């Protein structure tokens, strides 16, 4: 309740504490890469990038609200993680 | 057995005015003994360990019940044929029932394969099964890249030999991508380290650069583990480029090791327009832009000889369809090159380029769809730009089917 | 992990000033969202502000809280020095929500949800231009959810309406490859449009708005 999110939480007053195949939608038969083509110029540590693991592998989809009134999977409130993996955070 | 079948069987023989029991009597008795055989032949296909039942076996079967395997003759000697078989007769339903007794001989005969040896291999390391060619396959915690760093330091070294410093390093890590079952899950990062290059690579025009990307390219086409129309989109304008993009280096001189790139680039297009197709999607969308490009006024010499590769390598019916309602715009642009009278851009050799291969390909297109009479002065109806030299090339190509 | 004062002072102030009381404080406000270069230590708040709030739309039918939010979230992208990248799995149902769902207004007739359709249509088709990779699958999973959706009869005009935009903002192949099958869906269309009996209902002028 005291964390991020606390003004809306004081708001509210809560006080607790065959087209659907899946090749028709890789993005080369939905793209216009034809203007990517260019006509005319004018390891202890791993090398590549680390992608943030809940968008690369979690179902974010299961947040998506579709309807308001009939929502399927009762949401909860969300604690702050701080993941650490982001440079720029201090800690 | 059907007891009609046997009353044909009987009155093609002698044996007229067989009643139906007489009839009935034979096909429970011949029914059996193939029930008898076919259980017996059974016997051998569950000892061969081969869950076939092959044609061997029933000649194995009925040598076991006394009967030859004598197929289509029956010796009452018996001293010349024995229980020993015959292999059969290879005969059909659909059969011609008659052939000309020397076809037989001048047909080639088949491939004798190869002998049986020993190689051995691991089917399980310590409890794990590798995946070898010859075997079926509050802080958030710190994650890890799903590589491993064999398989990321793997990545490095393939990455950094097919930049083709030594040809036998490329050579070698060409083959490695072409054959390696587990070369997915680095698909993502092989696909954007090409992607990304390509784009990087012409903003100077390093050839090098681009045939060994495209190299690389026709060997991760050729991979059979990996599945790739995901990577499709990400891969068509990177191949595409090469061949019809202006040159930022020398236009007149590596012309001809930039039409090599365009070659072993075609390659990887053509697999793009020959796999991964789905209705209306990939081949139409590159057909469209490559007429565009054609259609294009003014176009540089540079990528109006690439799409007129590009187009010319489409198959059989494309340059019979499309090349057909242009050549005397194909003329007219030699004709103004020639005019110059300035040769110092590479408009002549662009030029030049374009007539040989558009000839090329109206030869065949000719040689296919039509008799070779009137070869000399009847191509001066098509503004006579190949004229005999193209008959010569047709009758080569005539010359060619004889040989075949 | 906490704010420091003085950033905890830059939320408050930048929050309400994204509520409605005047128009100029509001364009202050996301004229420094978008132009400012160490907004970062921040992001993780103003998504979730940004996500909770949207979702507070379904106690109040709020639709302009919803066209302030929306407008916060293009000021948010414009930012160059912050990459949304790691936050984008809580933006991206923020959007389709003020874009797919029915009622986004209080008065359902004289409200215009249509515009903050089209708004936050615009709006998933520049954060799925920016932001879809291969292994995110941005794109094809907003496609696929904007098609089964529209495919899918029983759903009203406003969430057709909203799939239709959103499909048809992604670009030109889309509609080539989703919208030109069902065109044949139109006459259902004009079934309810020129052709009674009902008159006075809600469903003409979502029709005609589809349409």
């Amino acid at each position: 309740r005291y964390g991020p999110a606390r003004l809306w939480y004081d708001m509210l007053g809560v006080p607790e504490d065959d087209l659907l195949a899946d090749e028709n939608f890789l993005m080369v038969t939905q793209l216009h890469w034809e203007d990517d083509i260019i006509w005319d110029g004018e390891p202890w540590y791993s090398i590549f990038p680390i992608d943030n693991e809940d968008l690369v592998y979690g179902r974010w989809e299961d947040n998506i609200i579709w309807d308001a009134q009939a929502m399927p999977r009762l949401l909860e409130p969300p604690v702050l993680t701080l993941d650490p993996n982001d440079e720029n955070l201090i800690l | 057995l059907p007891s009609e079948s046997m009353k044909v069987v009987a009155e093609s023989m002698g044996i007229a005015q067989i009643q139906e029991e007489t009839c009935q009597l034979l096909t429970d008795e011949v029914s059996y003994r193939i029930k008898e055989i076919a259980q017996d032949a059974l016997k051998f296909m569950h000892m061969g360990k081969r869950q076939k039942l092959t044609t061997s076996d029933i000649d194995y079967a009925l040598k076991l019940k006394n009967v030859e395997p004598l197929y289509g003759f029956h010796a009452q000697e018996f001293i010349p044929f024995r229980f020993a078989s015959g292999g059969g007769r290879e005969l059909y339903f659909y059969e011609e029932k008659e052939v000309d007794l020397s076809d037989i001989i001048n047909t080639p005969l088949p491939r004798v394969p190869l002998d049986v040896c020993l190689k051995a291999h691991w089917l399980s390391i310590e409890g794990c099964q590798p995946a070898i060619p010859e075997n079926p396959p509050r802080l958030k915690p710190r994650s890890i890249h799903e590589l491993s760093v064999e398989q990321q330091l793997y990545y490095k070294e393939i990455t950094e030999a097919c930049v083709g410093s030594c040809e036998a390093k490329r050579a070698e890590a060409l083959q490695s991508i072409a054959t390696d079952p587990g070369l997915y899950q680095m698909l993502p990062r092989f696909s954007t380290f090409i992607s990304e290059g390509v784009r990087v690579n012409v903003v100077q025009n390093n050839l090098a650069l681009l045939i060994y990307l495209m190299r690389m390219v026709k060997a991760l086409m050729d991979n059979p583990t990996l599945y790739l129309e995901k990577y499709v989109h990400e891969l068509i304008p990177a191949v595409m480029t090469c061949i019809v993009s202006r040159q930022l280096c020398l236009r007149p001189d590596v012309d001809n090791h930039w039409a090599l790139r365009d070659f072993a680039a075609r390659l990887v297009a053509q697999i793009c327009k020959h796999f991964s197709t789905t209705t209306n999607n990939i081949q139409s969308r590159i057909t469209k832009t490559f007429t565009k490009s054609w259609v294009d006024e003014k176009t540089p010499w540079t990528t109006r000889y690439g799409s007129i590769a590009g187009l010319a390598e489409l198959g059989h019916d494309v340059i019979k369809t499309l090349i057909l309602p242009r050549l005397q715009q194909e003329g007219e642009r030699i004709r103004s090159v020639l005019d110059g009278p300035v040769l110092s851009n590479i408009d002549r050799i662009g030029a030049d380029h374009v007539q040989s291969l558009l000839l090329k390909h109206c030869a065949p297109v000719l040689a296919k769809l039509r008799p070779p009479p009137d070869n000399q002065d009847a191509y001066r109806a098509e503004f006579g730009s190949l004229g005999p030299l193209l008959c010569s090339q047709v009758v080569k190509a005539r010359a060619q089917a004889a040989l075949q």
